[PDB]
């Protein structure tokens, strides 16, 4: 299982809010 | 790939927010209203978000799904996937830039903690009410100031020119009028005296407004406000290139340009350092802000918007309904509101428009893109049809029916059924009956898989066909594919762990679910219409889950005292107390005859027994004398008999009865022999020694042949209900008519008049409650044994001595609805049936218990929330962190020269702290073992009148808890597993049984909530000696000190809240610090401040139990002391602070302690409320979820802070394998390989 709507929803929501959500690891950084 | 380790967040920069978008949106339409398809260049718009339709262009040129990553000539639309609609985000380009309104309306403001102004002055700024002052060059205003000085004296010389001229003009002009004219002239005198007074006036105006703009002029600075407009006019044309002003945001963006955040972080360090008082507090909240920009990697500039962003189009559909009218989302209008502005505006800048319209249009557009953001946040809310406030961007994350609440906690699931409930009982616990025309649906493409495996079916389509059809072949293969494929039952409400278990399903002819009659009590559901969810697990992982951790059999025991949850209730319990109980004067009894006759009640096999049994000569209830080989003997008959050798196949004879020997034959076979009435205590004491001594499937099969044969044995116990069967006492009539002669007595007292109605109406109640004893107590006495009604009863089946009481004698005083009870008592049984009057009072009692039981279940279920929220976070992390500290249990204090009631909650199941060391020191048990009855009664004959035992209260552990600390774990029986998620386990487990309560709940949820109490019982502040001076209907108590201090004196507390017995209270008694001063409940935080963290621990658990121990429930500690703990994990600061800490802030006690050394700080113990505590986080999407989204989201997003995901409940939301039980690195990466010795021969 990859990634829940209910999740790529919220954080499109939020990058809609103008809030710069952003997803990385450890080492590496990702992308959505 | 699935795998993001951590989640940063910040502030949209506009360059940011133009990377994102694919297409600039720049015309105000969203769907023509002729053919209802998408608008070029405006919203909704295929050429900037995506196409309508799967693989299909605007202008319809490119449909085909064979090409893809290429962009049509004519219209501009790439022809990929719809799914895009709900990805690919817009933007808008605002001709003049707009502020956020989230850093603006915030309180407090960020904008307005950072460039330090009143967010009524702000206000201002933003809605282009003021212009502010950007930058000044201080420098060459400097060098230049005494020509400017010169030029404004001349400029002073002149209006004074004017002035003395005007005068001089008039007075001439009023002299030769007056001199010419020579009531009429003295008129005319005093018009001009006036008139040249308002010329006076109009120069001293001028001049004051001159000498004004020169002070203004002097006095000038960045971040300055102006509120006249025309002195801003005036300075603008003169003295233009010495400073820069603006009104709007792009003031406030050439503030943000023009800022050096080090500085002003330093400076705020030092301003903090020099005023002390009052002003360090703001330069301190001042601080946290600014600080917070310099390690973010994002600049503040951010703050401010060149561009809008625009929401993926689908999560504000306009979708046509079935006739025509549009049901469309309220963004649509905001966003159009704001393009239509926009436009206008960049209109206006096209046709070059004087300031006044600009700024107008500009405060438009700034109020619609604050409302866009914010609705009804700032004055009015934007409404549409009818006056209803727009839903706006902010507005889908906030409420109940938010995004981060509603969308994204509770979902709909596919591979799922739901159905009625009914009994199944030939299933095995492990089993559960499924309904055949349900199964074929909810197992479809698994039986489809096989059906296509099998040459049933020649394709797919055929297989699915055949399935959808319910052809004879499926059912052949149905069985072949859910063969030891799991299911997961739910029954709502989920209230405990249990509530969900897995079950192999068995398929059955009906529409219903044949449900195990033992797990009943596991899901808290009866057959009485309740229904329940199936979710077939789909993955290895998902199937292996259902298996091992929550398929019924293997979780017999409650995750609340350990207890099996899965034993004999109702029905079982009454046919297995038959079963067993013993009767005197049966058939084929033993008599023992004397010089004719043999013993006869005496048989060489239980076989032979039967026999005698089945063929009408012997009674299953008889104490016949049994000679048996498959069953293992009493622990004492065991060692007079053999003492050497054992009995797989030897023989020994038993004075049992059949059913005793029947039941024993259930009962595992070096289990030892009962030879008692299986009492439901007794077969709860008997399924605790197999859980504790066996294996966990010799507990679920034995169980369930106790099932079975207390089943079959229901049957023929003769446990049946008629008016001839319930039966009254004889002496109700003399007993209650008595009880009239004390009662009407107390009438002739009154008539007479002596006594008050209030003490009647007591004294009443007292002699009607002992009248309803007698009857309670009269009842058994009465009442033979084998009684349906007291089997029932006395089984322990189900029902109370009181339930009988109201059912057969009388249901004796009912209570009225505030309370109180009502002194004239149901004088009648229900089998006698009430009189309508004595019915109508009954009435209230038992509606006020449906409305409470009603109330209870909501009330539970938030507790419950709460209490999960708090300890969301708290797992076994590590097996041992390796402590010392614990706490220390009573367990049996001073004696027998005895056991503790509430040892099995206490001690039991728990690892120990210390070495058990006695007088002597020949310590018998080490720390770290788990505390089995051997360990207890061991250290009770060794001597001891207390033993240190680890608590999760004082585990060393920084991430969750140690396996060791906690203990071992009430489901497994083991020691804890090294990722149970102990905190929920608990928090659920506490949650539960709040519908078993009925004072109760309140003082569950208010210990909880660590609120004050509704009754503020004060403790002793100094130990000493009490002394009490009575006063006017008031207790001043005075405690002498015994350490030589000041005395602890009280004034004002109520009579009527009673001194604590300890013979009881008074004068001449010495008192101790820890122990409570008057009965009631004891405020957490007092008993915190006086005794430390590990005396608040001890009692908010034994205040928290207490109400479980009176309400008939057991929890263990362990499950309170993992909220308990989750409390107490926080610091108050006082003073000092050392790294930007405010004074009375809540600061995490490790990271507090890390910072506390200073190597090159004043935090106090604080006690604060679970939803508080749930509040206080580091995760911001737990926080966002839980309360309060903008305000958090707002703290945050200026902090830039890196979500870790070490909590559980964001990684739900984010929906990645969670941190506990099979998500765990060291679980979730096992890389296992078989063995070569295996994979040798293969
Ligand atoms: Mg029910
Ligand atoms: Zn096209
Ligand atoms: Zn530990």
């Amino acid at each position: 299982p990859g990634i829940p709507e209910s999740f790529k929803v919220l954080l499109k929501e939020l990058q809609s809010l103008c809030l710069n959500v952003e997803v990385l690891s450890s080492d590496g950084a990702a992308i959505e | 790939v699935n795998f993001f380790d951590e989640l940063r967040i910040g502030l949209a920069t506009a360059d940011d927010i133009r990377n994102w978008s694919y297409g600039e949106v720049k015309k105000p339409e969203t769907i023509n209203y002729r053919t209802l398809k998408p608008e070029k260049d405006g919203l909704f718009c295929e050429k900037i978000f995506g196409p309508t339709r799967d693989w299909e262009c605007y202008c319809g040129k490119y449909k085909r799904v064979r090409f893809k990553g290429i962009i049509c000539e004519r219209c501009g639309v790439e022809v990929t996937r719809a799914k895009v609609r709900r990805e690919r985000m817009g933007h808008i380009e605002l001709a003049a830039p707009v502020t956020h309104i989230w850093y603006f309306k915030g309180v407090p403001s960020r904008l307005g903690y950072l460039l330090d102004l009143a967010p009524k002055d702000l206000e201002k700024i933003i809605y282009f009410a003021a212009y502010v002052i950007t930058s000044v060059d201080d420098e060459m205003r400097h060098n230049e100031l005494s020509t400017l000085e010169a030029e404004m004296a001349v400029e002073k010389k002149a209006v004074e020119d004017q002035r003395d001229a005007d005068l001089e003009a008039r007075a001439q002009k009023l002299e030769a009028d007056l001199a010419e004219l020579e009531d009429v002239r003295r008129k005319v005198r005093d018009s001009g005296e006036r008139e040249m007074r308002q010329l006076r006036d109009r120069a001293q105006r001028e001049l004051d407004r001159l000498d004004e703009i020169w002070n203004t002029f002097t006095k000038l600075a960045p971040k300055q406000l102006i509120v006249d407009e025309v002195l801003y006019r005036e300075l603008q044309d003169r003295y233009g290139e010495y400073f820069t002003g603006a009104m709007g945001a792009e003031s406030i963006k050439k503030l943000i340009e023009n800022f050096d955040i080090d500085a002003e972080a330093e400076s705020l360090r030092e301003v903090i350092r020099s005023g002390k008082g009052q002003k360090k507090l703001r330069a301190l909240k001042r601080l946290k802000v600014v600080a917070a920009f310099q390690q973010s990697g994002n600049s503040p500039m951010g703050m401010v918007l060149d561009a809008v962003p625009v929401i993926p189009p689908e999560l504000r559909p306009m979708v046509q309904l079935d006739g025509g009218r549009f049901a469309t989302s309220d963004l649509n209008d905001l966003y159009r509101r704001v393009i239509n502005r926009n436009n206008r505006l960049k209109r206006l800048i096209d046709l070059g428009a004087p300031e006044i319209i600009v700024n107008n249009e500009k405060r438009m557009l700034q109020e619609s893109v604050d409302a866009l953001f914010d609705n009804g946040r700032r004055g009015r809310p934007v409404t549409g049809p009818g006056n209803r406030p727009l839903k706006s961007l902010s507005d889908l994350l906030k409420g109940k029916q938010g995004r981060f609440r509603q969308n994204l906690l509770g979902k709909r699931v596919d591979y799922s059924g739901r159905s009625v409930i009914v009994v199944g009982p030939q299933l095995k616990l492990h089993q559960c009956g499924l309904p055949k025309l349900m199964a074929l649906e909810l197992f479809k493409p698994f039986v489809m898989k096989r059906l296509v495996d099998l040459n049933h079916a020649q394709n797919i389509k055929s297989a699915k066909r055949m399935v959808e059809r319910q052809r004879p072949q499926v059912w052949d293969v149905l069985e072949e594919v859910i063969a030891e494929h799991p299911v997961l039952l739910n029954r709502a409400p989920t209230l405990h762990r249990l509530g969900i278990q897995a079950f192999e399903p068995q398929l059955v002819e009906g529409k219903a679910i044949q449900l195990h009659p033992l797990v009943c009590e596991a899901f808290n559901a009866d057959f009485d219409g309740d229904q329940m969810a199936v979710h077939l697990p789909l993955s290895a992982e998902a199937q292996a889950e259902a298996r091992i951790l929550m398929l019924s059999s293997n979780n017999i025991l409650s995750p609340a005292s350990g207890k099996p949850l899965a034993m004999p209730r109702l029905d079982m319990v009454t046919g297995l107390y038959y079963l067993t109980t013993l009767v005197e004067g049966a058939t084929g009894e033993y008599q023992a005859a004397t010089k004719d006759a043999p013993e006869q009640g005496v048989y060489s096999s239980p076989a032979e027994a039967i026999m005698a049994m089945d063929r009408g000569a012997l009674s299953v209830r008889a104490k016949i004398k049994v000679r048996l080989t498959e069953l293992r003997p009493p622990t004492d008959l065991e060692a007079q008999l053999f003492e050497n050798g054992w009995k797989p196949g030897d023989a020994w004879t038993a004075e049992t009865t059949l059913g005793r020997v029947m039941f024993n034959e259930l009962l595992p076979k070096s289990y030892p022999f009962v030879n008692e009435q299986m009492h439901k205590k007794v077969q709860a004491r008997i399924i605790n020694d197999l859980a504790e001594r066996f294996p966990m499937i010799v507990v679920a099969q034995t169980v369930d042949k106790l099932k079975d044969a207390g089943f079959y044995w229901a049957t023929r116990s003769g446990v049946t209900v008629s008016m001839a069967d319930v039966l009254v006492p004889p002496q109700k009539q003399e007993i209650l008519e008595r009880h009239e002669a004390e009662a009407d007595a107390i009438e002739r007292k009154y008539q007479r008049g002596a006594l008050n109605h209030t003490e009647r109406n007591e004294s009443l109640v007292k002699i009607w409650q002992d009248a309803t004893e007698e009857v309670g107590k009269a009842l058994e006495e009465f009442y033979p044994a084998d009684n349906p009604i007291i089997t029932i009863v006395k089984s322990g089946a189900t029902g109370n001595l009181t339930q009988t009481r109201t059912l057969a004698g009388m249901k004796g005083l009912v209570t009225n609805p505030k309370g109180e009870f009502i002194p004239r008592p149901i004088k009648s049984s229900f089998r006698e049936g009430l009189t309508v009057l004595e019915y109508f009072i009954n009435t209230h009692g038992a509606r006020k218990g449906l409305a409470d039981t009603a109330l209870r279940t909501a009330d539970s279920g938030y507790l419950t929330r709460r209490l999960v929220d708090v300890s969301q976070d708290v797992i076994v992390r590590e097996h041992d962190c390796e402590t010392e500290r614990g706490i220390n249990v009573t367990l049996a204090e001073r004696g027998p020269d005895i056991r503790d009631a509430h040892v099995e909650t206490s001690a039991f199941a728990r690892t120990l702290a210390t070495d058990a060391v006695d007088a002597n020191g020949n310590v018998i048990i080490e720390r770290g073992h788990d505390l089995g009855d051997p360990a207890i009664d061991a250290l009770l004959a060794a001597g001891i009148t207390t033993v240190k035992v680890r608590s999760v209260l004082t585990c060393t552990s920084a991430t969750g808890v140690c396996a060791m600390c906690y203990g071992r774990s009430m489901a497994t029986g083991k020691l804890v597993d090294i990722g149970e998620a102990v905190g929920i386990v608990a928090a659920q487990s506490i949650g539960e049984p709040g519908t078993q309560l009925t004072g109760g709940l309140p003082r569950v949820q208010e210990l909880f909530e660590a609120r004050v109490p509704r009754n503020k019982a004060p403790i002793a502040d100094v130990a000493g000696r009490v002394r009490l001076e009575e006063s006017d209907k008031f207790f001043k108590i005075t405690i002498v000190p015994d350490d030589g201090g000041e005395e602890v004196v009280y004034d004002k507390l109520s009579k009527r809240q009673r001194l604590r017995v300890i013979g009881v209270l008074s004068d001449g008694d010495h008192v101790e610090v820890g122990d409570q001063l008057m009965e009631g409940a004891a405020d957490p935080h007092e008993v915190l401040r006086v005794q430390g963290p590990r005396e608040v621990q001890i009692h908010l658990v034994k205040e928290v139990q207490e109400v479980y121990r009176a309400q008939g429930v057991s929890i263990h500690d362990k499950h309170i002391e993992v909220i308990v703990r989750q409390m107490l994990r926080r610091v108050t600061i006082i003073d000092s602070g050392s790294t930007e800490f405010l004074p009375g802030s809540l600061t995490e006690r490790a990271e507090f302690e890390a910072e506390n050394r200073r190597v090159v700080a004043a935090g106090r113990p604080v006690l604060m409320g679970i939803t508080k505590a749930s509040l206080a986080t580091d995760s911001w999407l737990s926080a966002a979820s839980f309360q309060e989204t903008t305000r958090v989201l707002t703290d945050a997003a200026i902090n830039c802070r890196s979500d870790k995901l070490n909590g559980l409940k964001e990684n739900v939301i984010i929906g990645k394998l969670i941190p506990a039980g099979t998500g765990i690195s060291r679980y979730r990466n096992i890389q296992v390989q078989p063995t070569e010795e295996a994979r040798a021969a293969a």
